[PDB]
């Protein structure tokens, strides 16, 4: 349990389990290495401003 | 099996004390040791059962 | 020395084996405890062979499975 | 420990800690007070360790020396 | 804790239906649990057909759920 | 913490939907602290009425309090 | 801001935010949060899980049961 | 419990089902604490496949089922 | 976690997670059974040095 | 009647079930066949007593004398001193809890009496040495140091009486593992210039040295003791600390880390610091703070104790003591699983050191696999007496095959050959026994690797014997005579 590897604070796609992704702009982690997304657009852009991803199913996260 | 046990006069002497009458050791190729502070160094809050506790009393001889 | 091994192949790009079935060609420039290293110019096949590239891939440990 | 009550009929009869009462049955005592009274019993006491000084001074070989 | 006494008084009195996450349901007697729910279970038909197992042991992870 | 929701729902009405469609609706009688609940005369399907039954610690996918 | 934050200020303003399973969107949940624990376990009141939408009031899901809740 | 059961009964034969439908049947060498352990002439038959005999094979949690057997009493771990 | 001494030396045949299975010499192993197999040829390619996860080695056996 | 039997017609609890020792005794592997040997009152009774007081619920010493369990025969008790040999099968748990099955053939420790001993050797796969502590190695340890050389057999040596060394003696920590030290390098400079093999060499830090103290039921290795500290704190590993006690291996606080060298003035070894000086701490609380500071001792070890216990006399409060502090036994049970072979697998010296026809011929190799199916060959060297001393018993290992009451035996002589076929004798046994050493266990099916009593044998057998099926006979050979060491 720990926050990510990336600290992030940027225009980010992040791809959950089984391949759903979004991009945008990340605001923090969590101590379940959770990211809360700023504009998340679904990258398959479905956005509703403050979106809660969970790291525990997420998978990758690239710039 | 012969009793031979040490009797003590003073309690100036220790509990765990090499007596004079009873014959020297003079003990006389090497023993199968594990690498000095190289790897298994001890971990926090480990130690002895009795390091706390004093060696001897003066009722243990007597006992 | 296992993690002396993973940490000798720094700096440079290698091939790894992801969990759904992947193949992620990548350089990495810092690891993390759970495998969410961050990558540089990483070209995930996404288990079909088409190597797809991104920079400041921070991927998990869940996604990738091992070396390929 | 054996400083008050070491002259008494009943030395230590009212200790409950000691005795089980008044009947006097059994006694639970303290290691200082066996030190005392085995350093001051030391006329009456033997010196002897173990049986192996009596080799065959022993009622076994008694009986078989009958 | 002692829910799981009464469930493993229970297996041993009589016949427990536990329906593990590897889709097993076994009624048996299951014999002993543990606080990570491994489980063991003595001459219990498993059906994943019920076919008698004379002692399975199955790990939490692999477990679901338990009926008397 | 789910400990003290786990504690009220002990002996409490309510259904569990698990990943694998198995929703099963009626009276927990105790969770445990890994929330491994055990439920009574409760009927579940994915399949009929088991009444006495129980669960693992983290297999349904949600929890709706009645 | 931290999605710990995120989801104890949407639990706070109870807001019907789009909440799905973890890596499973079959049920998208919107509808109001009632609390949130340390664990991340979420307490929903009244949220239409829209598969068929059936709101039923307090539902407690797992902290890693819910992948994306927006 | 079962894992000291285990370690007591880790020299006769046994089968290990894992999660990924490959069932080992043969004598157990040595079983660790975790799940990952060692067995011994273990017909690793694998899922909808044949049979591979393995004269060392260590599992992870992926073995899920063991078929243990009959050198086990009833208080002989309880 | 204890299985990387008996394959210190001889050659092992693990799968990952993707269902490749890869036989090379186990030269290095972690604590979490992360193995890193030198000279490991996955079933046909190769790996080179790879470390296999214990999570992702589901099943394993002794090939040399 | 005849009161010389000490027979418990009764069978005691013993804490497991018949049928695992039942399945257990199948297996021939985890089987360890091991002679108990050492110097006169050495002991070893009392270390076989404090077995039968680990695996026999019911079965305690009393406070005032000391039991002998194996010492069955009445001049025995009356002489007060071991005399006939006697083997005990029971089921152990080492410091894992795998269960092992143990046939001990626990010897008398006199010289003309190593008749029995030799008897031993050849029916055992192991020996472990019993040495006292105050007195060290003496002159039947020696010959039967020579013996075990000259038998091929694996030697382990544990280390009795060593609170002689310490309520007794009264010696210093650093002079005391001086003493067992040299005991340890004359006991290894022994085994240099009998045996020519070099690779035995023991240590404690090898497994192959135990401490023991038989009558407050002491036994430990280093392995086992750091299993103690890795219960009490989890966070070492205990085969590490075993590796790191012993052999001036010199603990760093500051780094908290191991050295070869002391770091400071007056720096003791790990060996010293975690075993001798908390025992003599233990031990001085005993007989010193009985009253005081145990029960602060008590709850620093984690044992909880009553009231009476605490009252109690000395030496069985001692004995209780060590005992809830050690648990059961388990360092001897790994001394000997991990370093004493099964028949499986030391069969094959051992044929060959026995067999005159040797592990080379079909039936040698026959007898080398410890084959519970195949011949019927057993080697039957001690033959005991009964409890009214008419008729006898025999008592063998099943080198191979499975005996079965009533099923027919042919038995032969050691003046048999290939061409004298009149030591041949055919007879069904009668019961099968397990031989516990004062009760025998009724079985019927006795596979390979396994010690039993033979009933219905004892006509024509003269000291030793071999045990051949009668019908379906082969080349059989005769193993060798038991040589004696006088
Ligand atoms: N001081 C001391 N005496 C012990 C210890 N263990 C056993 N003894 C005594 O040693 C005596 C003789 O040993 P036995 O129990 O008869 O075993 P043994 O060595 O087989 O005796 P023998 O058959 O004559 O060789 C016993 O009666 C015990 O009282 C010990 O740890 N310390
Ligand atoms: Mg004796």
């Amino acid at each position: 349990a720990h926050p990510p590897e990336l600290k992030m604070d940027k225009k980010l796609s992040l791809k959950l389990n089984g391949g759903r992704h979004v991009q945008g702009i990340l605001r923090g982690f969590d101590p379940f290495m959770n990211l809360v997304i700023d504009e998340c657009v679904e990258m398959a852009q479905n956005n509703i401003g403050m979106v809660v991803i969970r790291g525990n199913s997420i998978i990758m996260l690239e710039a | 099996p012969n009793v031979v046990f040490i009797k003590t006069e003073d309690p100036d002497l220790p509990a765990f004390y090499f007596d004079p009458l009873i014959n020297p050791i003079s003990h006389r190729s090497q023993e199968p040791l594990p690498d000095d502070d190289e790897e298994f160094e001890l971990p926090e809050f480990v130690e002895p059962f009795l390091k706390d506790t004093p060696l001897y009393t003066d009722n243990t001889a007597n006992g | 020395v296992p993690i002396k091994v993973l940490h000798e192949a720094e700096g440079h790009i290698v091939t790894c084996e992801t969990n759904t079935g992947e193949v992620y060609r990548g350089k990495l420039i810092e690891a993390e405890d759970n495998m969410n290293c961050q990558m540089s110019n990483i070209t995930v096949t996404y288990r079909d062979g088409r190597v797809a590239q991104l920079e400041q891939v921070y991927i998990r440990g869940s996604k990738i499975r091992f070396l390929i | 420990p054996v400083l008050d009550w070491f002259y008494d009929h009943q030395p230590l009869r009212d200790s409950r800690k000691y005795v089980n009462g008044s009947t006097y049955q059994r006694w639970q005592f303290t290691l200082p007070m066996m030190s005392t009274l085995y350093r001051l019993a030391n006329q009456l006491l033997t010196d002897l360790v173990d049986d192996n000084y009596f080799y065959l001074f022993d009622l076994k070989a008694f009986f078989t020396s009958k | 804790g002692p829910l799981s006494v009464l469930t493993q008084s229970v297996k041993n009195n009589t016949q427990v239906l536990i329906n593990c996450r590897n889709n097993k349901k076994l009624l048996g007697r299951v014999k002993a649990f543990d606080r990570h729910c491994n489980m063991v279970l003595e001459n219990v038909k498993e059906m994943w057909k019920d076919r008698y197992i004379s002692k399975m042991f199955l790990r939490g992870d692999s477990v679901i759920v338990v009926l008397r | 913490n789910p400990k003290p929701f786990l504690n009220g729902l002990t002996g409490k009405p309510v259904m569990v939907k698990l990943k694998w469609g198995m929703e099963y609706k009626g009276y927990l009688v105790s969770v445990d602290g890994y929330m491994n609940m055990q439920l009574a005369n409760t009927e579940e399907y994915i399949s009929g009425h088991l009444g006495e039954v129980l669960i693992r610690c983290n297999n349904v996918l949600y929890i709706r309090g009645v | 801001v931290q999605p710990i934050n995120l989801i104890f200020r949407y639990l706070q303003n109870r807001s019907r935010i789009q909440v799905w399973l973890y890596e499973q969107v079959n049920m998208r949940i919107e509808g109001c949060i009632i609390g949130f624990d340390e664990y991340m376990n979420l307490v929903l009141d009244d949220a239409e899980e829209i598969h068929s939408r059936k709101q039923l009031g307090r539902i407690m899901l797992k902290g890693d049961n819910i992948t994306l809740l927006q | 419990k079962l894992v000291r059961f285990l370690m007591k009964l880790s020299h006769e034969t046994v089968t290990i089902e894992l999660k990924n439908g490959t069932q080992v049947h043969g004598t157990i060498t040595g079983v660790d604490v975790s799940m990952n352990t060692h067995l011994k002439a273990v017909k690793m038959t694998l899922k909808n496949r044949e049979p591979v005999q393995l004269e060392t094979l260590s599992i992870g949690n992926n073995i899920r089922y063991f078929i243990l057997p009959d050198s086990l009493p009833l208080d002989t771990l309880l | 976690s204890s299985k990387m001494l008996q394959h210190i030396d001889y050659r092992m045949r693990c799968i990952l997670q993707d269902g490749r299975i890869f036989i090379g010499t186990f030269k290095a192993f972690d604590k979490h059974m992360n193995l890193i197999l030198c000279d490991c040829d996955e079933f046909k390619r190769v790996l080179g040095l790879v470390l296999l996860r214990g999570e992702n080695l589901v099943s394993m056996t002794v090939e040399g | 009647t005849k009161k010389f039997t000490l027979m418990e017609q009764t069978l005691p609890v013993t804490v497991y079930e018949m049928d695992f020792l039942a399945d257990l005794m199948d297996n021939s592997e985890l089987i360890r066949n091991v002679t108990l040997c050492g110097h006169l009152h050495h002991g070893k009774t009392c270390f076989v007593d404090c077995l039968i007081e680990q695996t026999h619920p019911e079965i305690r010493k009393r406070y005032d004398q000391d039991l002998c369990y194996t010492d069955i025969l009445f001049t025995e008790q009356e002489r007060g001193v071991g005399i006939k040999s006697t083997p005990v099968t029971v089921v152990l748990p080492d410091t894992k809890g795998k269960s092992y099955l143990f046939n001990i053939m626990d010897t008398p420790g006199h010289v003309n009496f190593s008749d029995e001993v030799t008897a031993g050797l050849r029916i055992s796969d192991g020996v472990v040495l019993f040495i006292d502590a105050a007195e060290g190695v003496m002159l039947n340890t020696e010959r039967l140091i020579k013996h075990a050389v000259q038998e091929r057999l694996a030697v382990t040596v544990c280390i009795n009486k060593i609170d002689r060394l310490i309520l007794e003696l009264k010696l210093p920590p650093t002079d005391a593992y001086y003493k067992l030290r040299h005991i340890v390098d004359e006991v290894n400079g022994l085994i240099s210039m009998y045996s020519t093999d070099e690779n035995l060499i023991l240590s404690p830090l090898l497994g192959n040295v135990c401490f023991s103290s038989s009558q407050y039921s002491i036994c430990f290795t280093l392995g086992s003791f750091a299993k103690i500290y890795a219960d009490t704190f989890g966070d070492i590993n205990y085969q590490e600390f075993a590796k790191r006690l012993w052999g001036d291996i010199y603990f760093n606080p500051k780094t908290r880390k191991f050295t070869k060298k002391a770091p400071t003035s007056s720096s003791q070894r790990s060996f010293v610091e975690f075993i001798l000086e908390p025992l003599y701490k233990i031990l001085a609380q005993v007989v010193g703070d009985v009253d005081t500071s145990l029960p602060r001792t008590l709850d620093e070890l984690g044992i909880h104790l009553t009231k009476e216990e605490l009252k109690l006399n000395i030496r069985p409060l001692l004995r209780l003591v060590c005992k809830k502090f050690f648990g059961e036994f388990t360092g001897f049970v790994d001394m000997c699983v991990q370093h004493i072979p099964s028949p499986k697998v030391g069969a094959k010296p051992k044929i060959e050191h026995t067999y005159t026809g040797g592990v080379d011929s079909d039936l040698g190799e026959a007898m080398s696999d410890c084959d519970p199916d195949g011949p019927l060959m057993c080697h039957t060297t001690k033959m005991y007496s009964t409890d009214d001393g008419v008729q006898f018993h025999a008592f063998g290992r099943v080198l191979s095959g499975t005996i079965h009451a009533g099923q027919p035996v042919k038995v032969l002589g050691e003046n048999y050959t290939l061409e004298d076929e009149e030591d041949s004798q055919i007879c069904t046994v009668g019961r099968l026994w397990i031989s516990v050493a004062r009760y025998h266990i009724e079985v019927n099916r006795v596979p390979a690797g396994n010690w039993v009593l033979i009933e219905g044998v004892d006509q024509p057998i003269v000291k030793t014997a071999t045990i051949t099926e009668p019908r379906g006979n082969e080349e059989a050979q005769i193993f060798r005579p038991l040589k004696f060491n006088t």
